[PDB]
């Protein structure tokens, strides 16, 4: 909003770069294996339910 | 003791239920199997040769 009519108006990209560099790892974690959750039984009597 | 060792190994491997891979030696089926195993030791070979 401080751009003048006849001068340059280039904008640096920092937040975009940081977000785009963080996201792919955060998806590879939590996505890669096909399965997303694993329920582990507490005792031997819950295994089938688990 | 061997049953306990096998149970510990299996649970460490990641399987909470150990009866899927082993049988408790105190279970009635195990007692029956031991019964037939002992009964098959009725008489060895050469003892009647001796008598």
């Amino acid at each position: 909003g401080n751009e003048r009519p006849g001068k340059s108006a280039i904008v640096s990209r920092d937040v975009q770069e940081t977000v785009d560099w963080i996201m792919p790892s955060l998806m590879k974690v939590f996505t890669s294996g096909g399965q997303v959750v694993k329920y582990e039984p507490q005792t031997a009597e819950d295994v089938e339910q688990a | 003791n061997l049953y306990n060792i096998l149970k510990e190994v299996t649970e460490n491997a990641g399987y909470k239920d150990p009866d899927r891979f082993w049988t408790n030696p105190d279970s009635p089926e195990a007692q029956q199997a031991k019964a037939i195993r002992e009964q098959k030791e009725a008489q060895p070979k050469p003892e009647d040769i001796k008598a």
